[PDB]
C-alpha cells in the first residue's frame, strides 16, 4: 500500500480555512539567481563575511543545488549502484561516486523549509517556541526560543539556520546593519533577530496576513492570482518556477498543479507531510 | 502511599496543561485525548512517584 | 555458625573494632602533605581556566565553539552523556550489590558514592553552557506566568531530561548522606579541636546509635535501594532517548534504552577500579580493599563489555539484514570515512580490553587492570563521540554534507570540568569518613582472616 | 528418593489424549479468497507452533537460571538444583518435536512462512518478491536448518553433562566436577547469549520478512525467563505440600517471588521502550507491526501489558505475602498465562491475521503439550534423589533464612 496511508496517529482537520502549497517545475529552473536576494530582501537575513561562511556557518533562508554525475549521465549513476557486491566491492564503488567524470549532467534544485504537517522539528522543543496553524505553515516565535538547538538536527532536509554571533551593531561586522545611514533598508514589518534564536524560511506572513486584511474590509473574497503576486519568493522570479497560491480554493494555479501526473514529494518514505512539492525534469 | 500522591500529581498536571488549556499541535502528535499521546507521557510520570515516595518517607 | 570454608576472608590483618575506626578515622584527624597541597593546586587552576572560558563563551557566542550549521551537537552533548554515564556506578554499588546480598561491597559504598555527588554535577552544567539564552533558562519550568499562563509541552525528551537528572541527583544525595550519620558520630566523638567538635555535632544529627533508630535505619537503606535501581535504569534510558526517538538514520532505534545503559555500567566501573587502586596506597586502607575487591571489580567489568560487544553484532546484522540504503550508507561511512580513526580505536579498545580478563594471569593483576581500567574511559569517550558525529555529517540530501573539527574553548570547558571533578573528590578524601564503619563491624566477625581460621580449627 | 503419586501419570495421559484428539479435529476443518484461504488453513499449524516454541523456551529459561547460579555461587540454592535438574528433563525430548516441525515447513506441508514458499527468489514467477529474494543470503532454506539445528545441541549437551558431572560429584573423596561444571557453566552463558539472538531472528522474526527491529532478542529473553523461574516456584511448592522437600521454607519461596517479581518489571520495561519508540516517531515503513495489531488484535495485546505487569504489581510487593504458598501459586499462574499470551500475540497475526481465535485448535495444543510436560518432568524426579550430596554450598543453604 501506498506509504501515505500508515499512521498510527491520527490527522487534524485543515480542509476549511486556506491551506497552503508552494509548486516547483524542475524544468523551469535555469538558475533562480534573482529567487535568492528577493527573500532576503524583507526578511532582514544579515550579512556574513568571507570567514565564518568560510566555515560553512552562513545564513540563507533558501538555497539552490548544484548536483554532477559519474560516467556523463544519471542513470550511469543508477546502474553502478544496483548491480554491488557484498562488502568488497561497495567499500571503493561509493568512493569513486563522489569524483565527478568529465562532461556530466548538471541538474539545479530550489530548497527551502518545506513546511511538513508530521514535522519532527516541533516534537522536541522543550521550551514550546514552535507550532502549526490552520493554513499550514510552520509558525517560528522568535521568543521562548532560547536556543538548545535540537530542531536542526531532526530536519532531514536541515534547512534551518541558528545564529551565532550578534550581527546587529558591533564592529565585528561593519556592514550595512551598522552604520546609520545604511538602516534604511530594513523594513519596520519584520524584527531583526539578535543572539541565539533560530530563523526559518516561512510562508510569506507579512504579506498573506495583509492580504487576507485588505480582502476583509473591502467585504470580498481573496481573487485567484492574488496571494502568488504578494509572497516574493514567488513574485520575484523570472520563470513560471516558483507557484504560491491556495489549494481550497479549487480555481486558483497550484489546485490546477497538485493534480498532475508529476505530482511528487521529496522523501516520502521518512512520512512527514511537507507542503512543498517539485514535479520532475524531463529531458531528452 | 507517597508514590500514590505523585501518580495523581503527574496525571492532573499534563492532563490538564496538553489537552484541556491549550490543546495545539506540535508535530503530529494527537491532543484530542488523554489515551491519545498517553506514551510520551510516561518518561515523567515514572520519575514523579519515585520521586515523592523516595523524599516523602526520608 | 553455617559458613562454607570455600570463601576467602575480606579482613586482613587480624583486626578487631578499634583496629577498623583508628585506621579510618586517622586520615581524618590528620594534616595533609606536601603532595597533596601540588596536586590540589593543580586541579584548582584548571578549574578555574575553565571557568574562565566558560565565562568567555557564554558572554561573547556560541559561535566561538567548532559548531556546525550541520553538527549543532558535538563535544557539548557528548561530555554531557560522559559524565553521566560515570555517575551511575555508585548507585549501582550501594543498591544493586545490596539487592543481591553482595557482602564484598561493604569497602567500597562511601567512595562510590562520592563518584556520583562529583560527576553528576558536572554533567549538570552542560544543559546550561551550550544554551543560546542561558539567562532565560528559568522558562524550562511549568510556573504560573503573565504571558496567560504560558506552559511548556511535555512531549520532549529534553524536558523529560530535567526531571531525569534533577530527581536522580536528588534523591541520591539524601540516600548517602542519611548512611553518614553514624560515621560522623564518631568523629564528634573525637572532638579534638573545639571547632571540630561543632563541626561534627552539626555534620551529624541527634544520632545516638540505639535499638529503634537502627532498626528503622536498615529499613530505609532498604526501601531507597529498591527505587534507586530503577532509577539507574530509567534515567540513564530517558537520556538515551534523545536519539533513539530521532528520524536521523544511525540514531533511530529500540536497541539504545539497555545499550546504553550496559554501556554506563562498563564505564562507571573502569572509573571506580582506578580510584580505589591508588586509594589503597595513599589512604593505607590495603587491609579493606584487597585484591578480591579488585578481581570482582574486572569481572564485572568483563562482563558488561561482552554485552556490549552482542548490540554491536546485533546493529550490523540489523543494518544488513534492512533494505534501507540510508542505514547502510551510515554503517559504511563509520567503517571506511574521514572519522574511521574515532570509528577503529573505539571499537579496538570496547572489544579487546575486557576479553583480557578470562585470563587469570591478567585479571588478577593490580598492575596490568589498572592500565585496562584507565583504556576503557577512552574508548568510551569515543563511542559516545562516534555516535554523534558520524551520524550528522553525513545524511538525507547530498549537498548538506560536511565536516566537523572542535576548537579551544571546546576542549577547555571538558578541560575545567576533569578539574572540578578532582577537586571535589580531593577535598572529600580529607574531611570525609572513607569507610562505613557501621557497615564494616557488622561483617568484621562474620569473615576476616582471624575468624575464619579460628573456624578451620 | 521421590516416590511418584500413581495419579499424576493417569492425568498426564488424559490430557495427551484430549489435547491429541483435539489436534486431529483441528486439521479436518477471485484473488480475495487466495488470501483468505491460507489465513484458514494456517489455523491448526500456528496453533501447534505457538506451543511448542512456547514449552520449549521455558525450559531454557530454566537451564539459564540454573547455570547463573552455579557460577554466581548462590548460597541457598542447592537444595533445590535437583527440582530444577527435573525440570529441565523437557528440553531434550521437546526439542525432538520442534526440530521437526520446522523440517515440515521446509517440505512445504504448510504455509507458516512466507519466505519458504515456492516463486519467491526467481524473477520469472507471480510469486516473485524482491525484499524478500535480497535477504536470501540468510533466509537460504538449508542454512536456517542447519542454523537452528547446532542451536538444540548447543543446549542438549550442556544439559547432559550437567547432570552427570553433578552425580560423579555426589560420589567422589574430593572436588574437580564441581569445578569442571563452573568452567562448563560459564562457557554455556557466553554460547547461550550468542545463540539467544540469533535464535529469535530464525524462530520469531522469521514470520514476517519484511520487518525489523533491534532489541528483539533481549526482549523475547525475558518473555520466557520469568515464566521459567516461574515454573520452578510451583513445582517446588508441590513437592513440598506433598512431603517431598527437607531444609526448604518460606525464605526460600520468598527468595524465587521477590526474584520473579523483579525481572517480570524488566519485561514491562522492554515492552514499552520498544513500542513507544516507533510509536514516537511513526515512520511508515515498520510501523504497520504495530497498525495491524492494534486494529486487530485489541484486547491480546494490551491485556498482555496487564496480566504481565499490572497484577503482579499489586500482589507481590509485601514481603509477608511473598512467604504465602496461595498468593505465590496465584500470581505464577497469572504470569504463565500472560507469557502464553505473549508468544500467541507475536506469531498469530502473521499467519491468520484477523481470521484469529482461541477455539478448539489453540486449546488442544495446549493440554497437550501440559500433558507431556508433566509426564516427563515427574518421571524424571524419580531418577534421582532429592537434595544433593557434599556439595561446597550446601551446608550454608539447608539453613538458609531471610
Ligand atoms: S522541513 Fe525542516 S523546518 Fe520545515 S517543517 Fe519539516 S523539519 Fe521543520
Ligand atoms: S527546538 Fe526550540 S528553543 Fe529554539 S533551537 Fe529549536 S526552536
Amino acid at each position: 500500500v501506498e506509504a501515505t496511508t500508515v499512521d498510527l496517529w491520527e490527522s487534524f482537520d485543515r480542509t476549511t480555512g486556506h491551506h497552503f502549497n508552494l509548486s516547483i517545475d524542475l524544468n523551469a529552473c535555469t538558475g533562480c539567481g534573482a529567487c535568492v536576494i528577493a527573500c532576503h530582501a524583507e526578511n532582514n537575513v544579515p550579512v556574513v563575511g568571507k570567514a565564518e561562511v568560510r566555515r560553512s556557518r552562513d545564513m540563507h533562508w533558501l538555497r539552490i543545488d548544484r548536483y554532477y554525475s559519474s560516467e556523463s549521465t544519471f542513470e550511469g549513476d543508477n546502474e553502478r549502484k544496483e548491480g554491488i557486491a557484498g562488502l568488497s566491492s561497495s567499500l571503493s564503488t561509493f568512493n569513486e561516486m563522489e569524483k565527478p567524470g568529465d562532461n556530466p549532467q548538471v541538474a539545479f534544485q530550489p530548497v527551502m523549509c518545506q513546511h511538513c504537517n508530521h514535522a519532527p522539528c516541533e516534537t522536541v522543543c522543550p521550551v514550546a517556541a514552535t507550532s502549526h496553524g490552520r493554513q499550514g505553515q510552520n509558525h517560528m516565535a522568535y521568543n521562548r526560543c532560547v536556543g538548545t538547538r535540537y530542531c536542526a538536527n531532526n530536519c532531514p532536509y536541515k534547512v534551518r539556520r541558528f545564529n551565532w554571533f550578534l550581527y546587529n551593531k558591533n564592529s565585528e561586522f561593519d556592514y550595512h546593519m551598522n552604520d546609520d545611514l545604511g538602516r534604511m533598508v530594513l523594513n519596520p514589518d519584520v524584527n531583526v533577530r539578535s543572539r541565539g534564536v533560530m530563523e526559518k524560511c516561512s510562508f510569506c506572513i507579512q504579506s498573506t496576513q495583509a492580504v487576507i486584511l485588505e480582502a476583509k474590509r473591502q467585504g470580498r473574497v481573496v481573487g485567484k492570482d492574488e496571494f502568488n503576486n504578494a509572497c516574493a519568493c514567488s513574485a520575484a522570479c523570472s520563470s513560471g518556477a516558483m507557484v504560491f497560491g491556495d489549494v481550497n480554493d479549487k480555481e486558483s494555479e497550484v489546485a490546477k498543479l497538485a493534480e498532475s501526473e508529476r505530482m511528487y514529494h521529496l522523501l516520502e518514505h521518512v512520512g512527514t507531510k511537507p507542503n512543498v512539492f517539485y514535479h520532475v525534469k524531463v529531458r531528452n | 502511599l507517597y508514590g500514590c500522591v505523585g501518580i495523581s500529581v503527574a496525571t492532573t498536571m499534563m492532563s490538564y496543561i496538553m489537552i484541556h488549556d491549550w490543546p495545539q499541535d506540535i508535530g503530529g502528535k494527537p491532543s484530542f485525548s488523554f489515551i491519545q499521546n498517553m506514551p510520551s507521557f510516561v518518561p515523567i510520570m515514572f520519575e514523579m512517584t519515585v520521586f515523592f515516595a523516595a523524599h516523602l518517607m526520608v | 555458625h553455617y559458613e562454607a570454608p570455600i570463601r576467602k576472608p575480606l579482613v586482613i590483618g587480624d583486626k578487631s573494632y578499634h583496629d577498623v575506626t583508628v585506621d579510618v578515622a586517622a586520615p581524618v584527624e590528620g594534616p595533609a602533605n606536601k603532595q597533596w597541597w601540588i596536586v590540589f593546586t593543580i586541579a584548582l587552576v584548571a578549574f578555574l581556566w575553565g571557568l574562565g572560558c566558560i565565562i568567555y563563551t557564554v558572554s561573547t557566542g556560541i559561535g566561538t565553539w567548532g559548531l556546525n550549521k550541520t553538527v549543532g551537537w558535538a563535544w557539548d552533548i557528548t561530555n554531557f552523556v560522559w559524565w553521566v554515564g560515570i555517575g551511575h556506578a555508585g548507585t549501582l554499588i550501594s543498591a544493586v550489590l545490596l539487592l543481591f546480598r553482595q557482602r564484598w561491597r561493604m569497602a567500597i559504598n562511601r567512595s562510590a558514592e562520592a563518584m556520583t555527588i562529583f560527576s553528576v554535577v558536572q554533567a549538570g552544567l552542560f544543559p546550561i553552557i551550550h544554551m543560546g539564552r542561558p539567562w532565560l533558562a528559568y522558562w524550562v519550568l511549568p510556573i504560573p506566568n503573565q504571558f496567560g499562563s504560558l506552559w511548556v509541552n511535555f512531549n520532549s525528551p529534553l524536558l523529560w531530561d530535567v526531571f531525569a537528572i534533577s530527581t536522580y541527583l536528588s534523591v541520591s544525595l539524601v540516600f548517602w548522606w542519611t548512611g553518614l550519620l553514624p560515621d560522623f558520630a564518631m568523629l564528634r566523638d573525637r572532638a579534638i579541636t573545639p571547632f571540630n567538635k561543632r563541626v561534627y555535632s552539626i555534620l551529624s544529627f541527634g544520632w545516638s546509635g540505639r535499638a529503634k533508630d537502627w532498626q528503622r535505619f536498615e529499613e530505609v537503606s532498604l526501601v531507597l535501594a529498591g527505587l534507586a535501581t530503577p532509577l539507574v535504569l530509567s534515567v540513564h534510558t530517558i537520556v538515551s532517548m534523545d536519539f533513539a526517538t530521532s528520524v536521523i538514520p544511525g540514531w533511530h532505534t529500540t536497541i539504545f534504552p539497555p545499550y546504553f545503559v550496559a554501556g554506563a555500567v562498563f564505564s562507571g566501573f573502569a572509573m571506580v577500579n582506578t580510584l580505589l587502586i591508588v586509594m589503597r596506597k595513599v589512604s593505607n586502607l590495603e587491609a579493606y580493599i584487597t585484591l578480591q575487591h579488585i578481581e570482582l571489580m574486572n569481572i564485572i567489568i568483563m562482563i558488561t563489555g561482552s554485552i556490549v560487544g552482542v548490540a554491536y553484532i546485533t546493529e550490523l546484522f540489523v543494518a544488513w539484514y534492512s533494505g534501507v540504503e540510508y542505514e547502510q550508507y551510515a554503517f559504511l561511512n563509520r567503517a571506511t570515512g574521514p572519522y574511521w580513526w574515532a570509528y577503529w580505536s573505539m571499537m579496538t579498545c570496547n572489544v579487546f580490553s575486557p576479553q583480557f580478563m578470562w585470563f587469570k594471569k591478567l585479571r588478577t593483576s593490580i598492575m596490568f587492570s589498572f592500565i585496562i581500567s584507565i583504556v576503557v574511559n577512552i574508548g568510551m569517550w569515543f563511542e559516545r563521540f562516534v555516535i554523534i558525529v558520524t551520524s550528522l555529517h553525513r545524511d538525507y540530501l547530498p549537498s548538506s554534507w560536511t565536516m566537523f573539527s572542535p576548537t579551544f574553548v571546546d576542549i577547555g570547558i571538558f578541560i575545567g570540568t576533569i578539574g572540578f571533578f578532582f577537586v571535589l573528590f580531593l577535598l572529600y578524601s580529607r574531611t570525609f569518613p572513607v569507610i562505613a564503619q557501621a557497615e564494616v563491624k557488622t561483617i568484621l566477625k562474620g569473615t576476616g582472616d582471624n575468624y575464619i581460621r579460628e573456624r578451620a580449627n | 528418593m521421590y516416590t511418584f503419586s500413581s495419579k499424576l501419570k493417569t492425568f498426564s495421559i488424559i490430557l495427551m489424549v484430549l489435547g491429541l484428539l483435539g489436534i486431529g479435529y483441528g486439521f479436518l476443518s477471485t484473488e480475495h479468497l487466495n488470501h483468505v484461504l491460507h489465513q484458514l488453513q494456517n489455523k491448526p499449524w500456528s496453533a501447534l507452533y505457538v506451543a511448542c516454541i512456547f514449552f520449549l523456551l521455558l525450559s531454557m529459561g530454566v537451564l539459564a537460571f540454573y547455570a547463573i547460579q552455579q557460577v554466581a555461587q548462590a548460597g541457598w540454592s542447592p537444595v533445590l538444583f535437583r527440582v530444577m535438574q527435573g525440570i529441565t528433563a523437557y528440553l531434550p525430548a521437546g526439542s525432538i518435536i520442534f526440530f521437526i516441525i520446522l523440517v515440515l515447513c521446509g517440505l512445504h506441508f504448510n504455509h507458516i512462512f512466507v519466505w519458504l514458499g515456492e516463486g519467491v527468489t526467481d524473477p520469472k514467477s507471480p510469486n516473485y518478491d524482491a525484499i524478500i529474494a535480497g535477504k536470501s543470503g540468510y533466509l537460504n532454506f538449508p542454512f536456517w536448518i542447519v542454523r537452528a539445528f547446532i542451536f538444540l545441541l548447543g543446549w542438549n549437551i550442556y544439559r547432559h553433562f550437567s547432570r552427570k558431572n553433578c552425580l560423579a560429584q555426589d560420589e567422589a573423596n574430593d572436588d574437580l566436577y564441581y569445578k569442571k561444571n563452573f568452567k562448563i557453566s560459564a562457557g554455556f552463558l557466553v554460547f547461550f547469549i550468542v545463540s539467544e539472538s540469533i535464535m529469535a531472528w530464525d524462530w520469531i522474526m522469521s514470520f514476517d520478512p519484511h520487518w525489523f527491529s533491534t532489541l528483539f532478542a533481549w526482549y523475547v529473553f525475558a518473555s520466557f525467563f520469568v515464566s521459567g523461574i516461574t515454573s520452578i516456584a510451583l513445582i517446588t511448592i508441590y513437592l513440598k505440600s506433598k512431603g517431598y522437600l527437607e531444609y526448604v521454607n518460606t525464605s526460600h519461596i520468598h527468595d524465587l517471588a521477590k526474584f520473579m517479581f523483579g525481572i517480570s518489571v524488566f519485561w514491562t520495561y522492554l515492552w514499552f521502550s520498544q513500542f513507544m519508540l516507533i510509536w514516537y516517531a511513526n515512520i511508515p515503513e515498520e510501523v504497520t507491526y504495530f497498525v495491524t495489531r492494534i486494529q486487530l488484535y485489541n484486547l491480546p495485546f494490551f491485556g498482555a501489558v496487564v496480566m504481565n505487569f499490572v497484577f503482579p504489581l499489586l500482589i507481590l510487593i509485601n514481603t509477608d505475602f511473598k512467604r504465602l504458598n496461595w498468593v505465590v501459586v496465584m500470581a505464577g499462574i497469572v504470569i504463565l498465562l500472560g507469557h502464553y499470551v505473549d508468544f500467541f500475540n507475536m506469531i498469530m497475526p502473521g499467519t491468520v491475521g484477523d481470521k484469529w481465535f482461541i477455539g478448539v485448535p489453540e486449546i488442544a495444543s495446549i493440554l497437550f503439550f501440559l500433558g507431556l510436560f508433566i509426564f516427563v518432568v515427574f518421571t524424571a524426579l524419580t531418577k534421582s534423589p532429592l537434595l544433593a550430596k557434599r556439595n561446597p554450598f550446601i551446608e550454608e543453604s539447608k539453613h538458609f533464612h531471610y
